[PDB]
């Protein structure tokens, strides 16, 4: 496998956009390889991202540098994993919350497992993830809580 | 499971080999003044009536009832309470005496948990244990 | 009064007198834990 016109195109604009400098210099961050991939389309893990780390650098800023050449054989690393998920695995999953077949869902009970297990959301994202509106005591729903996700 | 700093106690206990070849099978719990309750061992039973010595030696006539079976070490200086098995007056009392002594004031005896009171400003309550105990595992 | 002491004659009678002794004879299983399901349900979900 290899890159072909469109997708060296989506790697170029990508890339220089992140070349952030007042001189330029053509270089992206260790750190900054995260949230690349993420806009390339490939959804990883951290643990995906710092598996292709040239240092054993782990989430700081100001450890190293990656040129196109290097950030290149990244990506074309990257682009084999087949486990992604679906929508379906999440349904079956978000599921198992009930008691009385509802898929209803109160909303403390709702953000404590964003925040718990996992690479895990803060205080903050959870604020942003749910700011109304007028339900009280106080319910979500599982089917149209996930299509939203996956629509972005 | 796995340690901490003091705030537990020493809960990476250890099991020491020494302690085992003693679970054979006669040894039970006498009333002295000095400790309350300490270790006697059974040498020899008249029936109704036994003579059970000590831990100073002293070899004493004893009537049945009171001889309060042994509970292992095994549960020598744990967190919780729950695992001390043959549940008899002495095996718990020698056991929370040294907990305090040992430093951890609270401890679980259940839910429903046993301090002995410190009295004394004891540099536990700072944020550093208020830091990590957020909602944690 | 005094910190850090403590007396065996006190003790001996107070861990008698607080219904410690029944008092782990039930608290051995009490659970010390408690949360709720729904969450640990939805929480741990697909682990299996």
């Amino acid at each position: 496998i290899e890159f072909t016109p469109e997708q060296i195109e989506e790697f170029k604009e990508a890339f220089m956009l992140f070349d952030r400098t007042p001189k330029c210099e053509m270089k992206i961050t260790y750190g900054q390889c995260g949230d690349v991939l993420r806009a390339l389309g490939q959804n990883p893990t951290q643990a995906e991202v710092l598996r292709v780390l040239g240092k054993p650098r782990q989430e700081e800023l100001n450890t190293k540098m990656m040129d196109f050449e290097t950030f290149l054989p990244m990506l074309q690393h990257i682009s084999k994993n087949k486990d992604t998920g679906t929508y379906e695995d999440f349904v079956e999953g978000l599921r198992v919350f009930d008691k009385e077949g509802n898929g209803t869902v109160m909303g403390a009970e709702l953000r404590h497992v964003l925040a718990t297990l996992g690479e895990r959301l803060t205080e903050d994202e959870v604020e942003k993830l749910m700011a109304g509106q007028e339900d009280s005591n106080g319910c979500i729903n599982y089917e149209a809580f996930v299509k939203h996700i996956m629509s972005s | 499971g796995a340690a901490a700093p003091y705030l537990r106690k020493s809960e990476k206990e250890r099991l020491e080999a020494q302690t085992r070849p003693f679970d054979l099978k006669k040894d039970v719990f006498v009333p002295d003044d000095k400790q309350e309750f300490v270790k006697a061992k059974i040498v020899s039973r008249e029936g109704g009536k036994v003579t059970a010595e000590t831990e100073y030696g002293k070899t004493v006539t004893v009537k049945e009832d009171q001889v309060m079976q042994q509970n292992p070490p095994k549960f020598d200086k744990i967190e919780d309470m729950a695992m001390l098995t043959f549940l008899h007056e002495p095996a718990v009392l020698y056991n929370l005496k040294d907990r305090y002594g040992s430093w951890m004031i609270y401890t679980y005896s259940g839910l429903f948990c046993v301090t002995v009171n410190p009295y004394k400003w004891l540099p536990v309550y700072t944020p550093e244990v208020v830091a990590a105990y957020r909602g944690k595992k | 009064k005094s910190p850090g002491v403590m007396d065996n004659p006190l003790v001996m009678h107070q861990l008698r007198c607080n219904g410690v002794l029944e008092g782990i004879r039930i608290c051995r299983k009490g659970f010390p834990n408690r949360i709720l399901y729904g969450d640990f349900r939805q929480r741990y979900r697909i682990l299996n």
